Protein backbone atom coordinates (compact mmCIF):
# COMPACT_ATOMS: atom_id res chain seq x y z
CA UNK A 1 0.00 0.00 0.00
CA UNK A 2 1.52 3.20 -0.91
CA UNK A 3 1.19 6.82 -2.59
CA UNK A 4 0.20 7.39 -6.35
CA UNK A 5 3.51 9.38 -6.90
CA UNK A 6 5.40 6.20 -5.35
CA UNK A 7 3.44 3.79 -7.46
CA UNK A 8 4.33 5.49 -10.69
CA UNK A 9 7.83 5.98 -9.73
CA UNK A 10 7.43 1.91 -9.16
CA UNK A 11 5.50 0.86 -11.97
CA UNK A 12 8.10 2.72 -14.58
CA UNK A 13 10.50 0.57 -14.55
CA UNK A 14 11.55 -1.17 -11.47
CA UNK A 15 8.35 -3.63 -10.84
CA UNK A 16 7.12 -5.33 -13.78
CA UNK A 17 3.49 -6.16 -14.18
CA UNK A 18 2.45 -9.73 -13.51
CA UNK A 19 -1.37 -9.49 -14.57
CA UNK A 20 -4.23 -6.55 -14.56
CA UNK A 21 -7.64 -8.75 -12.99
CA UNK A 22 -7.95 -11.14 -10.27
CA UNK A 23 -10.34 -13.39 -8.61
CA UNK A 24 -11.88 -12.37 -5.22
CA UNK A 25 -14.22 -13.49 -2.85
CA UNK A 26 -17.62 -11.86 -2.17
CA UNK A 27 -19.05 -13.78 0.68
CA UNK A 28 -18.60 -12.60 4.32
CA UNK A 29 -18.89 -15.84 6.30
CA UNK A 30 -21.30 -15.37 9.13
CA UNK A 31 -21.48 -17.18 12.47
CA UNK A 32 -23.78 -17.73 15.12
CA UNK A 33 -24.66 -19.24 18.44
CA UNK A 34 -27.70 -22.26 18.61
CA UNK A 35 -28.29 -25.60 19.97
CA UNK A 36 -26.36 -26.12 22.89
CA UNK A 37 -24.35 -23.04 22.67
CA UNK A 38 -27.14 -20.95 23.83
CA UNK A 39 -27.89 -23.39 27.23
CA UNK A 40 -23.95 -23.50 27.83
CA UNK A 41 -23.79 -19.57 27.88
CA UNK A 42 -26.61 -18.92 29.95
CA UNK A 43 -26.07 -21.41 33.12
CA UNK A 44 -22.47 -21.44 33.50
CA UNK A 45 -21.29 -18.78 30.92
CA UNK A 46 -18.95 -20.05 28.65
CA UNK A 47 -19.09 -21.24 24.38
CA UNK A 48 -16.69 -22.23 21.89
CA UNK B 1 -26.78 -33.70 35.48
CA UNK B 2 -29.77 -33.82 32.30
CA UNK B 3 -29.01 -31.39 30.00
CA UNK B 4 -32.16 -32.22 27.91
CA UNK B 5 -33.60 -28.39 28.97
CA UNK B 6 -34.76 -26.99 25.40
CA UNK B 7 -36.39 -23.51 27.04
CA UNK B 8 -41.52 -53.40 44.53
CA UNK B 9 -41.45 -56.26 47.36
CA UNK B 10 -43.68 -57.26 50.19
CA UNK B 11 -40.82 -57.46 53.26
CA UNK B 12 -42.00 -57.89 56.93
CA UNK B 13 -41.91 -54.22 59.11
CA UNK B 14 -43.61 -52.99 61.93
CA UNK B 15 -45.50 -50.02 61.13
CA UNK B 16 -46.88 -47.70 64.12
CA UNK B 17 -49.57 -44.81 63.72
Amino acid sequence: VTTATLKRQLLQGILQIDDTAADVPVTYGEMVLQGTNLVTALVMGKAV
Amino acid sequence: RGMDDVANARVPADLVI
